[PDB]
This record gives C-alpha cells, sequence and structure tokens, in this order.
C-alpha cells in the first residue's frame, strides 16, 4: 500500500506569508461525516507524508490550487479523490468534478477508488469518458463526477455537449509526466482547462517533474501551491 | 442521424512538429492554401507572407524517439527560400509536377499568379529563382484567388476562381493562354475537376453545383439540397468530385457570416437511366469549429484505395475522416482513439493554431518505429501547415483488411526542358 520515504516534503506556498501546513489526522480536516466514514472504511488511519501537507491546501477554506510531485504509492490518488468528493454535491445531478487520466485502464482504477471512498454518498454516480463508452448524441450526463482520457473528455465538453464545463468545481490531472508524453494529451488538456470557470479548483500530480512538465503545469494550474517530495 | 463508427484500425501518428515560418503577429483570416507536394519528385512547397520555401520531403519528416518531448517544435530544417515581393495566398502544383503556381496580392498592383518551372528550383546555376510567366488579374480586391486547381490529367491545364465570382481556365506551357472564362455575374465560389479531368464542377453562390466542359459549356446542374429553406439560403463553399455521380459538397451561409458553421454534405446523383432524385446526407460539422474569426474553408481530399475522404477546416483544430462503408454506397464518420488523432497544436501564447495548407506525401520510405522492438512498414504522411507557421506531420496508419500500401518511390528531377523567363 504506502511506499516508505525518509525524505521531507518541500513546500512553496502560493502565499508566502500565510503558513498553514501539516495535518496529522483526518479528523482535523473537518470532512463531511460520510467522507470520513468512507476513509475509515478504506482502513486509512493517518494521512500519508504527502497528504499531511497536500490536504490542508486542497481543503483550505476556500480551496487552493496545487502542483504536487511524489512517487508511486505516496497517496496522491487518495488525496485528490478526497478533494473531489469534498466538493461534490450528489443532490445536483450533473458533473462537478473532472479527473483526467493518461489511460483507459487508469481511468477505471481511479474510478474504483472514487467509488469506494464515496461509498456513503447516496446516489453518487460516475461517468467514464473513455474509449468505447456508448453514449448517443443529444444526451447529457447526470453523473456528478467524470473521469476519463483527455480527448474524449474534451469531446464531451465541446463537440458533443455532454458536459457543461462552466459548472465544474474541481479539475484533476493525474500523472502529468505520462500525460504529456502521450500524443495529443497536452493540447487536449489545455483545451479543456481553458473553458473551466475562474473559480474552479485545479490540481495536478506527477511522479517526475522535468522542465516540459513544469512548464505544462504552469499553463494548467494558476496560482499554485507547489509540493515536491524527493524520491526514495 | 449522422453515421459514426469507432475505428480501431486507423490511427494518425504524429511525427515531430517543424517550424517553417515565424509566428505571425495576428491570426491570418483569409481563405488560403499554402502547402503543395510533389509526390513524383519528393518536394514540399510552403508559402506565406514572407517568401516561398521548398524542401525535400524527407527533411521535414522526423520521428519521435523515446525520451523526446513529442510537443517540442524543431526550429528549422534545411530547404530553399525563394524571396517573394508580396504575400502568397495560394500555392498549387500541376499534375506532371513541373509547374508551381503562386498567387499573390499586392495592395498597389492587385493580384498576380506567378508560375515557376520546378526544375529552376533545382538549377544550381540560377542564384535567383524567378518565375517564367505571370498572369495578372486586372482586379485588385476582387482579384483574390479563392480556389485554384490544376487538372489531374492535363498537365498544362488549371482552373482558377476569384473573389469577385469570375472564373478562368488557363493553359500554361512556355507561356499563359486563357482558354475559357466566365464573368463575375456567374458567381463561382469554388471549383473542382472530375477524376479523369474531363469536366469542371463549379460551386456557386446560389447553392448549386454546375458541371462544365473545359470550354465552359454547361453540362449538368446539381440543385441546392431540398433541406435548406429560403430564409436560410446557402452557397457552395467547397466541392470535391469523387466519382462520376458522387461528390462532397460544403454549404455555408450565403451572406458570408462566419458564425454559422458549414455543413459537409455527401451527394449521390442519379443516372440518365434513373429518375431518382439526388441523395444528400448531411454529416454537418465533422471538423468541429472552435474559431469564428477566419474565412471558412474545407480542405478536402479523396484517397481512392482506402475509399475515404480526409477533411480539415480553417475553423477547426481537427482532421476528420469520412469513409465509404462495406456497403460501397454510403459513408460514415470514423471516430478514432484520443492518442491517434490529427489536431493542430495550441500556440505558446495558448491560442489554437488552425490549418492554412494540407497535403499528403506518398514518397516516405522510412519504417514506423513503434516500440523499441516493433516496426511497421512506411505509411503516407498527412501534413498540415498551421496559422502559427508550424508544419504538422502525421503518419496515416490504415490497418483495415485488404488495404494495399500506397507508398511510391520518388524520382530525380532533371533540368532538361526547364523553361526560361
Ligand atoms: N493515508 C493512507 N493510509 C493508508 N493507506 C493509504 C493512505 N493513502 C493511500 N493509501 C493506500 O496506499 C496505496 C497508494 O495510494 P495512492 O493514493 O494510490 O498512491 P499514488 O496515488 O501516489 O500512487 C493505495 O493502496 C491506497 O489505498
Amino acid at each position: 500500500n504506502l511506499v516508505d520515504n525518509t525524505n521531507q516534503v518541500e513546500v512553496l506556498q502560493r502565499d508566502p506569508n500565510s503558513p498553514l501546513y501539516s495535518v496529522k489526522s483526518f479528523e482535523e480536516l473537518r470532512l463531511k461525516p460520510q467522507l470520513l466514514q468512507g476513509v475509515y472504511a478504506m482502513g486509512f488511519n493517518r494521512p500519508s507524508k504527502i497528504q499531511e501537507n497536500a490536504l490542508p491546501l486542497m481543503l483550505a477554506e476556500p480551496p487552493q490550487n496545487l502542483i504536487a510531485q511524489s512517487q508511486s504509492g505516496t497517496g496522491k490518488t487518495a488525496a485528490f479523490v478526497l478533494a473531489m468528493l469534498s466538493q461534490v454535491e450528489p443532490a445536483n445531478k450533473y458533473p462537478q468534478c473532472l479527473c483526467l487520466s493518461p489511460t483507459y485502464e487508469l481511468a477505471l482504477q481511479t474510478g474504483k477508488v472514487i467509488e469506494q471512498m464515496g461509498k456513503f454518498y447516496p446516489e453518487l454516480k460516475l461517468a467514464y469518458a473513455v474509449r468505447g463508452n456508448k453514449l448517443e448524441r443529444g444526451q447529457k450526463i447526470s453523473e456528478q463526477i467524470v473521469i476519463g482520457t483527455p480527448g474524449t473528455v474534451l469531446d464531451w465538453c465541446s463537440k458533443l455537449k455532454f458536459i457543461d464545463p462552466k459548472k465544474i468545481k474541481v479539475f484533476v490531472l493525474d500523472e502529468a509526466d505520462v500525460m504529456i508524453a502521450t500524443q495529443g494529451h497536452q493540447d487536449q488538456s489545455i483545451r479543456i482547462q481553458r473553458m473551466l470557470p475562474r473559480n474552479c479548483q485545479m490540481l495536478l500530480f506527477s511522479a517526475t517533474f522535468e522542465d516540459s512538465v513544469w512548464k505544462f503545469a504552469q499553463k494548467v494550474v494558476p496560482d499554485p501551491n507547489v509540493i515536491k517530495l524527493k524520491r526514495e | 442521424m449522422i453515421p459514426e463508427r469507432e475505428m480501431k484500425d486507423f490511427q494518425f501518428r504524429a511525427l515531430k512538429k517543424v517550424r517553417i515560418f515565424d509566428s505571425p503577429e495576428e491570426l491570418p483570416k483569409e481563405r488560403s492554401s499554402l502547402l503543395a507536394v510533389s509526390n513524383k519528385y519528393g518536394l514540399v512547397f510552403a508559402g506565406g507572407a514572407s517568401g516561398l520555401q521548398i524542401f525535400p520531403t524527407k527533411n521535414l519528416l522526423i520521428q519521435n524517439k523515446p525520451g523526446d518531448d513529442p510537443n517540442k517544435i524543431v526550429d528549422k530544417v534545411q530547404g530553399l527560400l525563394v524571396p517573394m515581393k508580396f504575400p502568397i495566398h495560394h500555392l498549387a502544383l500541376s499534375c506532371d509536377n513541373l509547374t508551381l503556381s503562386a498567387c499573390m496580392m499586392s495592395s498597389e498592383y492587385g493580384s498576380i499568379i506567378a508560375f515557376f518551372d520546378v526544375r529552376t528550383f533545382s538549377n544550381e546555376a540560377k542564384q535567383q529563382k524567378r518565375p517564367f510567366a505571370y498572369h495578372k488579374l486586372l482586379k485588385d480586391a476582387g482579384g483574390m484567388v479563392i480556389d485554384m486547381k490544376w487538372n489531374p490529367t492535363v498537365p498544362s491545364m488549371v482552373a482558377v476562381c476569384l473573389a469577385d465570382g469570375s472564373i478562368a481556365v488557363l493553359q500554361v506551357t512556355e507561356t499563359v493562354k486563357v482558354c475559357a472564362t466566365l464573368p463575375s455575374t456567374v458567381a463561382v465560389t469554388s471549383v473542382c475537376w472530375s477524376p479523369k479531368g474531363k469536366q469542371l464542377a463549379v460551386g456557386k453562390q446560389n447553392g448549386t453545383v454546375v458541371q462544365y466542359l473545359p470550354t465552359l459549356q454547361e453540362k449538368k446542374v446539381i440543385p441546392c439540397p431540398p433541406f435548406y429553406e429560403s430564409d436560410h439560403p446557402v452557397r457552395v463553399l467547397d466541392v470535391l468530385w469523387i466519382g462520376t455521380y458522387v461528390f462532397a459538397i460544403v454549404y455555408a451561409a450565403a451572406d458570408g457570416t462566419l458564425e454559422t458553421s458549414p455543413d459537409v454534405v455527401m451527394a449521390l446523383l442519379p443516372k440518365k437511366e434513373e429518375k431518382h432524385p439526388e441523395i444528400f446526407v448531411n454529416f454537418m460539422e465533422p471538423c468541429y469549429g472552435s474559431c469564428t474569426e477566419r474565412q471558412h474553408h474545407y480542405y478536402l481530399s479523396y484517397i481512392e484505395e482506402w475509399d475515404l475522404v480526409l477533411a480539415a477546416s480553417a475553423a477547426s483544430t481537427e482532421v476528420s475522416i469520412l469513409a465509404r462503408q462495406s456497403d460501397q454506397i454510403n459513408w460514415e464518420s470514423w471516430l478514432l482513439e484520443d492518442s491517434s488523432r490529427a489536431e493542430l497544436p495550441v500556440t505558446d501564447k495558448s491560442d489554437d493554431s488552425l490549418p492554412m495548407g494540407v497535403v499528403v506525401d506518398y514518397t516516405n520510405q522510412v519504417e514506423i518505429t513503434i516500440s523499441d522492438e516493433k516496426t511497421l512498414p512506411p505509411a503516407p504522411v498527412l501534413m498540415l501547415l498551421s496559422t502559427d507557421g508550424v508544419l504538422c506531420p502525421f503518419y496515416m496508419i490504415n490497418q483495415n483488411p485488404g488495404v494495399k500500401s500506397l507508398i511510391k518511390t520518388p524520382e530525380r528531377l532533371s533540368l532538361e526542358g526547364e523553361r526560361q523567363p
């Protein structure tokens, strides 16, 4: 499950003079009860190293944007699923959170994590905007979270009129480094992003972080907090 | 409604993007066509506001290596710059690949077509590459070439359509002969030769497509499709004559509005031995339009062996495909996977780049390096020139069953027979 890391998180806060780091419990985060219960059901106990700094920023009042770098098994996914689930209102039957995955097979993987952690949200439903979904033109998605690969997601927001992107509250880009390396994905994501509202929360996660990826991250996450955790 | 189909046996595979011209200050708005390709000799011709550039095609094609940023633009590549006194809005090549036409607008003098003998580009003993003949369209603003097409089988013959609605058929040998013309009141908006090159089809402001012998004697009228009302009147924007009784026809708002979006319509025609009406199928906006600032223009081409049509549009960042069905009569959109599409990039200032020119190379001899370990045979390469001055090449991999390789080895250009100024 969690990968070990002696190292420390480096944190560039969006606001230099507004220190607000480090939660050492989930109970501190003032999650909705059904979200904390979700967490509990998953067996989590303490936030992970990356989560300890990442969650207070993402779940700030109001939420803040983030570029985060940490290796596999640090808890990135868990952290952003919490992020999306805490903004979602199931009452409202239309997409509010939008997660981009570099592949089909991860779009589903992350989906499962969303479904498991959102277990106690009544009527929470997920759409998968990925290769080979069945949807006919004319339809409009009533699922409150959408996960998928950038091209199909872009179609749903534009061409096909499936999602109104002006209504999304949280946008996640998982695995930036892999994303960019895939044909089409960078431009696709930029195109999605640009049509999200100003107040949308943007979050971006990568394992690696070379200059291509950093410069991409800057186009996509305005006014970011940046977090790095050196690999071990 | 619109027929569509997930195609997993076709992918566009991006090669590195290559900068040709420097990024412009403003978005280029006017109808233009700035890429030509010699598939006989392996040359590409690119034009802009800023000269004409000729490359050996293989120099423009560079494959991504694992490790490389597939979004990094190569800065330049060796080719030849031919200075031009005025900006170019249209480039085209004759069917023998020996005559390049370059259309220019001068604010002072109006429009002129320059004709280059393609050997002159190869003539090391000419430091300056001059055209051998001009053709001056007395016209100034209404003299913009808006469509111009060489005959697919008569090398000396070219069809030219201007903004004012007039049209002309030219014969270009060692000099320029006007063979046929039709005045502006005919209202031509677009033009396209029959496959064998025996007739000319012209799109028109009134929404019809008229067929003509090269002498411009009228042969057949295709009426404006019945589904368009009188209070939503349209004009042919572009036309592609695919088979004798088969056409792709693009309609746009008669009045010039950019806001409405064009309809790509497939049309099947009856025969003399039929009294059926014309069958039209509206596929509508297969190249999704993100831009309402540019003059509409669909870049259409048919690839017989694959029985499909490639489509690009001045208002869209995406290339679309319309294939004939196993059926052999009807057409369908191909819906391709996210990482196998052909899209122009976002400019570094975060705007969309759009197409100014579109061609396909069939002289590529390099094999596609897939994994470390896997390699596929050479494929044709789609090439787009963007509004940002970047060239965008994509291999077209058609893995559908029974499709025969379209690759054709190129020849050396001999200076023999070069025409002089
Ligand atoms: N705070 C936590 N406590 C216990 N397990 C966790 C915690 N956060 C994540 N995990 C588990 O550890 C694994 C890695 O989490 P994940 O969010 O997938 O890491 P990453 O996204 O960085 O690859 C998963 O099995 C996940 O359920």
